[PDB]
């Protein structure tokens, strides 16, 4: 291992799973369950066969409110979904019995598609998933019904929408958790351009798993961006472990202590007490009736501080059962903890700054919207390097129905398909097990 | 009767149209031309005032060794030198683009749901009217909430406003009619019934931001400007806290979740934001043009008004400036809306199809493509052969290829009622043409035309798309003159023959059925003529704020 | 918890507003009905509208965090989320914008607080909003001349005072009566006229404003003279700077 | 002496500026103001003309319960109501943007090597001059090769031209001087020697395309338009075949290999092509402002002229329209260029530094940042506390945060001669300010201010960059008012104290040293005042081609 | 050495830093390799060329197996070299942003 740190790992009910695992066993670079989640998100496509059939029968293709009168085609796609799914799988696979999956859902209305990994190991990126899946379903439908040369371009529009006139698959009846590479705010951002509502949909609104999935995705992106390289690697790994994976049961135990009556302020006081207890901070100087705290390990203070911030969101937004206040928690947990201690807040002010713009862009006329439409690739919320978005995932999971743009509104197709995949839906389980399994190989 | 282009040819040349010989070199060069003479004088005055040489007719080659022709704007009696049809010199052309660029369509369906379900307040036609009075004060740039706001000069932004429409006649009739695009008033009964069935109980805003702002800024400004002032107007009219959590749903709704841009954004080689010409798909351009609701008895007139709309925008402004610039591409476009030439070829094709098949009655297949596109291609090329004046007028091969293939493609789609076979007829026309005369267009003219047959019916990722959905960003079409506006006419063609109220988007169709627009979209060629005569009054000018 | 460094009355006042164990001085009495009127979200006698069903009629799957975090009563019931917003004069109002947000997130549960120069806001579930608002209005968070309840058209924090010592209000929601020396709330916070005005009491006198204010100024206590508070601010700037460069 | 803002405060209010109380509510609302009275009258006329309600002072809340102030344009004796500084109502502000948007710098160095090495032809000052006569005919949109070209009207495009510059004095002397930006004439002797040494024997064109085209189209049009007409002029002036293989080398050179855009393209969320405001880096905006070559004896004047340039462009046109729109962000920007307030604070800091360290002599470290930014922050904040009229004037916390931080940042950079420590001082100012008054700016003001300290000296992929290279697309900066133009000032500040001829690109500096520009970049604030008085004459109007 | 960073013809007067990078290439390349690799025996390659004027870098396949795309190659290499250079000459906090500009250019403004 490059670092000396070990952590205790717990399950989503706050019970010990494995003691003293090397920090790097949770690294995106080493952990096989994180690998499986990333490869899975790369290669998974939700197919809306009912959507395709309705689009074709009405000629409504190419985007909102669009229709081409006279192009209607009435094809019994859902009634024949077994044969179409089987024909598409034959095209999508590389060899018989490889890792290609095609499974009908909702009685043939939806299909889960997992494109084989061998396609991605000779690809630059991830677009082979929607492109191979779209073309195999287009061809399978044409072949099913013997759609003529004259009509088949309508099946293509029904499936993949206005592409390539639009840059995106505008009006498409397939969905992925990734978005197209041209929409990245910077190179290496693709695992950050994943809507908070999609994450919460996939994890069925379970709060810890939503936080775990979100942190895994955000910190895995920090490796792809180069931010977790060299001087900063250990800071990123400790944030993953403590803010996203409930390392040492710290997030759990702060929520437990504050859930009944607590506030953001009471969470801060408990975290500062725990950091001093564990030696992460110490009194450096005494001013008038005010202790100035110091640390010899900023990456560790950051991690503790980040665990407290997640616990503070769980307490504040959990007590409201309303997600909107996450933007306020993200700001004032950090602003409060700085003046409480004399030490810098999470990500050296970057969470607080993210939260200022996120508060503004979730309560003003100029842009943004509700907490669920944000993601780490959004201009408002890209600034903290992995320490803000997982709290938003946690807040949205806790929302009892205060949002118009909720996961039910924006993420139905994703929920039905991606929640089916174990490691997407319960990643805290699989990531911990994988870490325990490789603990003596790190 | 005569071929429709005979009058124009007789106006342009002293010789009869059939005569093969003429006189050159004795016309005095530029001195033959009222317009060139105005430009040489202007050149002199500009250079003397600023101290840097500018327009000078002795630089390079001497223009006007042949006759510098007038052009008839098709369907009009207006004859002008081609410089008066250059977009820089023609305020109608500039305003047509500004009126598209500054428009966005924004639904009120998600907004009204946030009001009822999240704020718990009622929506009625009266609350919608109060909201429309408020947003018509705010949208041009004026304040409703804060103290000590400075504001736009209402006379500078007089062209900005917001109207609404809905498929429900009883709801439409209860909203104050100053604000309502009235579908029953603007559309003939059968088209009104189609459009009202499409919209149903939906309610939609058509928002036009100020032309002065659009010119100072860009197309991507339009949806953001619209949203900020829809947002302030929601705050004011429905009496909400001025910036609370719900305000964000109105922003996300107006900016993303219920917005219809006129054009989608472009990739990096040609980086542009929304509401630029390259993002406007052919079926939307056919729907913006309003010839469909006025000229519906004559599918040729509707389809070639769309061609004029698209050839000017896509070849003159878009390919000839945004994507290139300079002297640019005036006559590559004018070939498609002048001298009644495309009209003559297209009425020939419409008559051929009427007589053999009946409109929309031909089988939708390759036998129909081969039949109709070959016949009409032979008809148009025969005219350049029969009339040397016609060949000297449309002197560039590209010009001829676009016109002949547009008549063949539109005629094919008149037969089949399907744009896809119209498009296959466009490519066949190009192949026949290239063999007939051993030439086609400019060096790079048939890049899309040689890809063209195989991609008409493809279904692959960046190849397969019904023609209505294609546009200036479809890969094969992204570079070249003499195609994009013609494809907009071909997309209109089967719908005009079928008598469909719209080609691709019924909301975009209704959004331009509005006499408060500065440009008149029911008569595009008439407006191009008015601008060429220096009789068009654009919006956006700064006279009020500059020295007398 | 220590909250805030510094040796001025201003620093102590900031600590006090944040400290939930500090009993905020109650300055005036306001009835329930009148707090509801001032808020303007619902009518007297009107039932709390709902945005979602009550929690117990939901039967949501198992979640250890949810199990451990007690919802506020409004959340159980499915209350709308509503707001109250205050503006504070730079001429020595007792509370000020960051002071409020910092204090609200130490004192109150389930709270979405925003700070701006000209207004400060909290949003939370309706019935809980009513109880908090009563404290915000009756205690030394509020002075009826130098603070204003304003859900829109908030201009006034940085303006000269009027001849009565009242802060500017474009909508004049709070009216000083020259014959009585008391201020009355005549409109609710969004500016609609109230059936009957609500007495808000006498403004604080100059010496009591100076005692309670949380703004630093050259004519009160200047921040540059609170050298320990300045030191901590500079410290945080330096530690953030070095941390962003190389984690030292 | 009086603080520099005292005269302005005496003109706005009846009270002496130290007085703490005033009178409200009795000024007659909007009737106190000549300009609002103008707008109420114009809204009634606009609505009646078009049959749709528009501006109406009875919608929303009633403006003018306090004094609606005049503003002094700093460094001038011009006083105007703020509406006159809104970019929509001010033609000098629009023209400032148009002059930048329509400019590109294109090298002749690769071109000249294609001429010698690939074509075997010679290049000389005579061949250069002939080329320059050619391109000055072609660039505004006129023809040099083909017969029957139509052309732009020279008077509509009188503002378009091409000049050259070069560090080689004897070559610059041998090219015709109508086309030459003469570095020896425009810059003082020291700066000229620096700039000539940077350019060496390189020769660069400064190309300005027509304002009318820039307004009709977008910034990404500029380099394409420039390349088309450089391309035609190369063909014509050097007698090459009109479209052969080498022609593609000149296209490639002029479009990509030796072009300097003013702005680089933007990412998809804010999709825009080149030469849009979000793509202009702060160091180029400092170099486009020409205060450096006139006011070099006063580094405060130079830095604050840059702040005025950037505050208007980045906050009013860019953030307040392209990225939002509506009534917009006039006063968030005017705070930085009115009433001599930023000037008073920044001269204080300059005097402080000059006295204690000497300009540029302070150590380049955090001890200097703490000392200078703190002293200057406290000074500024003290003036708002000591002059209640000043506080009521700059009434929004965001305005005061930007002004005070700009004085602190520029002063820190005056001490260290380095922009990066200037930037650390800016952030420190915000944190002090926030603790002093328990407020700072609007709800989302300090997103970048709280990221700020940590990112000043970062080296990570999307965090680390010297300030001169940052711009409106630097991630933390991409959204919010009250920062970008002040950052352009801090970029200028150390260079001004050092007496450097340029901040970031010497080519951009020379390129705007040109009195044939429409806007006078040597006197940005004087030009804003001229536009505010309706005295400035912009290019791009269509009056010549519209009815009387 | 010349402060010419950020694009064609760009320069920041007063920011010049004179560092002997090529003379110390071996040390700098090794320090960069340690950051670029995932483990000691993986397929990371860092090889000096042209007497230390250039380096061939092959970023370990393991990083791409847990990445959406391919930008880890330039971003991981760039940051490893920026950090190796700063560490080689003890470049100050005040100056290090110049090394980042020399290595990766005007990104993220461009
Ligand atoms: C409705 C919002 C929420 C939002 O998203 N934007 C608003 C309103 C918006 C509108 C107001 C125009 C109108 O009145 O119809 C415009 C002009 C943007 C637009 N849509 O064109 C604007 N703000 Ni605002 N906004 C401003 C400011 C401010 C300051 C004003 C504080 C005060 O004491 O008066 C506060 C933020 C703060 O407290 O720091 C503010 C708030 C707000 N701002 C609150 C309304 C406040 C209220 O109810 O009075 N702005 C300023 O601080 C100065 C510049 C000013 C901008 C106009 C200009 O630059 O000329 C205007 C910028
Ligand atoms: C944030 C994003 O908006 P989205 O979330 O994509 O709709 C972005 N809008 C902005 O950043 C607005 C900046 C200017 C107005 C606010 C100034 C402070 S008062 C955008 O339009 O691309
Ligand atoms: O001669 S080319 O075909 O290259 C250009 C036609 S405008
Ligand atoms: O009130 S906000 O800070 O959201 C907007 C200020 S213009
Ligand atoms: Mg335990
Ligand atoms: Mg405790
Ligand atoms: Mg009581
Ligand atoms: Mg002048
Ligand atoms: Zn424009």
């Amino acid at each position: 291992a490059k670092f000396e740190d070990k952590v205790d790992l717990y399950d989503d009910r706050g019970n010990l799973v494995e003691e003293q695992v090397p920090l790097e066993a949770l690294s995106p670079l080493r952990n096989p369950a994180i690998k499986s989640i990333v490869q899975g998100i790369k290669r998974t496509v939700a197919v809306n066969l009912e959507g395709i059939e309705n689009a074709l029968k009405t000629a409504k293709v190419g985007g909102p409110a669009c229709k081409i009168m006279g192009r209607e085609l009435d094809l019994d796609i859902v009634g024949n979904a077994e044969s179409i799914a089987a024909a598409a799988k034959e095209m999508i696979q590389v060899t018989e019995d490889d890792d290609t999956n095609v499974e009908l859902l909702g009685g043939g209305k939806r299909a889960l598609v997992q494109v084989p990994s061998a396609r991605f190991d000779v690809a630059a990126e991830y677009s082979a998933a929607p492109l191979v899946t779209a073309t195999a379903f287009v061809q399978a439908i044409i072949n099913e019904f013997d759609v003529s040369m004259y009509d088949a371009n309508m099946v293509k529009a029904a499936v993949l929408g206005r592409y390539p006139q639009s840059v995106e698959y505008m009006g498409a009846n397939i969905a992925t958790m990734l978005d197209i590479p041209q929409k990245l705010e910077g190179p290496g951002y693709a695992l950050r351009n994943i809507m908070v509502n999609h994450v919460v949909a996939a994890t069925l609104k379970n709060t810890l798993q939503a936080a775990a999935l979100s942190t895994i995705l955000e910190q895995t992106a920090m490796f792809e961006m180069g931010d977790a390289v060299g001087a900063f690697e250990r800071m990123h790994l400790l944030g993953l472990a403590y803010q996203g994976m409930n390392a040492d049961n710290l997030v759990f135990d702060l929520v437990k202590a504050n859930g009944k009556e607590g506030t953001v302020g009471s969470v801060i006081a408990d975290l500062v007490e725990r950091a001093l207890e564990d030696g992460v901070i110490k009194v450096e100087k005494e001013l008038t009736d005010y202790k100035v705290y110091g640390t010899d390990d900023l990456a560790m203070w950051n991690a503790y501080a980040a665990a407290g911030l997640m616990a503070a969101t769980m307490v504040n937004q959990g007590a409201a059962r309303a997600a909107q206040g996450v933007s306020s928690t993200l700001l004032y947990y950090n602003d409060l903890i700085e003046f409480e201690t004399g030490l810098p807040s999470v990500d050296f002010g970057k969470v607080e700054g993210t939260a200022v713009g996120f508060s503004f862009f979730s309560h003003s006329i100029y842009g943004g919207g509700g907490p669920g439409i944000f993601n780490g690739n959004h201009i408002v919320t890209r600034h903290s390097k992995g320490f803000a978005i997982p709290c938003v995932a946690a807040a949205m999971a806790l929302d009892a129905g205060t949002q118009m743009f909720s996961p039910e509104a924006t993420s139905g197709l994703i929920k039905e398909v991606f929640s089916q995949v174990d490691e997407f839906r319960e990643p805290l389980k699989y990531v911990v097990e994988a870490a325990a399994e490789i603990k003596n190989e790190i | 009767a005569d071929k429709l282009f005979i009058n124009a040819l007789k106006k342009k040349f002293e010789e009869s149209p059939e005569e093969k010989k003429t006189t050159f070199y004795t016309l005095g060069g530029w001195k033959q031309s009222e317009r060139k003479t105005e430009f040489v004088n202007a050149g002199k005055e500009v250079a003397a005032k600023r101290g840097i040489p500018q327009y000078n007719p002795d630089i390079g080659t001497p223009l006007g060794q042949r006759v510098l022709m007038p052009y008839q704007v098709s369907t009009t009696d207006t004859y002008v030198e081609g410089d008066d049809l250059h977009f820089v010199n023609n305020a109608a052309m500039q305003q047509m683009w500004d009126d598209i660029r500054r428009t966005v369509i924004v639904g009120l369906n998600h907004a009204h749901a946030v009001i009822e379900k999240r704020l718990g307040k009622e929506v009625t036609p009266e609350t919608i009217t109060h909201y429309l009075e408020t947003v018509n004060h705010a949208m041009p740039g004026a304040a409703v909430v804060q103290e000590h706001m400075v504001e736009t000069h209402p006379a500078l932004v007089a062209d900005s406003y917001v109207k609404v429409f809905t498929g429900n006649d009883e709801i439409a009739d209860e909203i104050d009619p100053a604000f309502v695009i009235d579908i029953n008033k603007q559309f003939p009964e059968d088209q009104a019934e189609t459009l009202k069935a499409e919209v149903g109980d939906g309610i939609w805003q058509v928002v036009r931001i100020p032309t002065i702002v659009s010119r100072t800024c860009d197309g991507a400004t339009t949806s953001r400007w619209s949203a900020m002032q829809i947002g302030m107007s929601m705050i004011s009219a429905y009496k909400q806290a001025a910036g609370e959590a719900a305000t964000g749903d109105f922003a996300y709704a107006a900016k993303h979740a219920e917005v219809i841009h006129m054009g989608t954004y472009l990739p990096v080689r040609r980086a542009r934001g929304e509401n630029e010409p390259g993002g406007v798909p052919f079926g939307y351009l056919a729907d913006i043009c309003q010839s469909s609701r006025v000229n519906y008895e004559d599918p040729v007139r509707v389809s070639l008004d769309v061609v004029a709309t698209g050839a000017m925008l896509y070849d003159q402004i878009w390919l000839g400036s945004y994507m290139s610039g300079g002297v640019g591409f005036t006559q590559y476009a004018t070939a498609a809306y002048t001298d009644n030439i495309l009209d003559d070829f297209t009425y020939f094709g419409k008559e051929y199809v009427e007589d053999k098949y009946g409109l929309c009655e031909a089988p939708n297949n390759m036998d129909t493509v081969l039949d109709v596109a070959t016949e009409v291609t032979f008809y148009g090329l025969e005219q350049y052969e029969e009339y040397p004046a016609l060949l000297e007028d449309q002197f560039g091969g590209s010009q001829r290829a676009a016109v002949v293939a547009a008549a063949a493609g539109c005629s094919t789609a008149f037969a089949t009622g399907n744009a896809q076979t119209g498009l296959s007829g466009w490519y066949l026309s190009m192949y026949l043409h290239k063999e007939q005369h051993s030439r086609l267009g400019f060096y790079g003219y048939d890049l899309q035309d040689q890809c063209g047959a195989s991609n008409v019916f493809s279904i692959r990722g960046d190849e397969g798309l019904p023609l209505e959905l294609r546009g200036p960003n479809y890969p094969n079409y992204a570079m070249n003159v003499g195609h994009q506006g013609e494809y907009a006419g071909i997309s209109q063609a089967p719908h005009a023959a079928r008598g469909d109220a719209f080609v691709f988007n019924p909301l975009v169709k209704i959004a331009f059925a509005d006499d408060n627009l500065v440009f008149d979209f029911t008569n595009v060629r008439g407006e191009f003529a008015k601008g060429a005569l220096r009789e068009f009054e654009p919006a956006g000018e700064r006279a009020l704020i500059t020295p007398a | 918890a220590q909250y805030y460094p510094g040796t001025t009355k201003v620093a102590q006042n900031r600590r006090n507003f944040c400290n939930p164990e500090y009993e905020l001085e109650k300055l005036r009495e306001i009835s329930d009905e009148d707090v509801v009127k001032i808020l303007g979200h619902r009518a007297p006698g009107e039932e709390y509208p709902s945005v979602h069903p009550p929690l117990e009629e939901m039967d949501e799957p198992e979640d250890a965090i949810r199990e451990m975090v007690e919802p506020i009563d409004g959340a159980k019931a499915g209350d709308r989320v509503r707001y109250i917003q205050f503006t504070d004069s730079m001429y020595f109002a007792p509370a000020q914008p960051y002071v409020r947000s910092r204090a609200y997130l130490c004192r109150y549960r389930g709270a979405d607080a925003g700070t701006l120069s000209g207004r400060q806001i909290i949003e939370t579930r309706e019935r809980d909003l009513e109880k908090i608002s009563k404290e915000l209005l009756e205690t030394e968070f509020f002075d009826p001349a130098r603070s204003g309840v304003r859900g829109k058209s908030v201009h006034g924090h940085s303006l000269r005072l009027d001849e009565d010592g009242m802060m500017f209000d474009m909508l004049r929601r709070q009216i000083y009566n020259k014959d009585t020396g008391r201020v009355e709330m005549v409109k609710n916070q969004i500016g609609d006229e109230l059936d009957e005005p609500v007495d808000l009491g006498e403004p604080l006198d100059e010496e009591t404003l100076m005692e309670k204010t949380t703004i630093y100024r050259v004519d009160g206590e200047a921040y540059r003279d609170d050298v320990e508070a300045v030191e901590i601010m500079q410290r945080i700037h330096v530690l953030r700077s070095q941390g962003g460069f190389n984690l030292e």
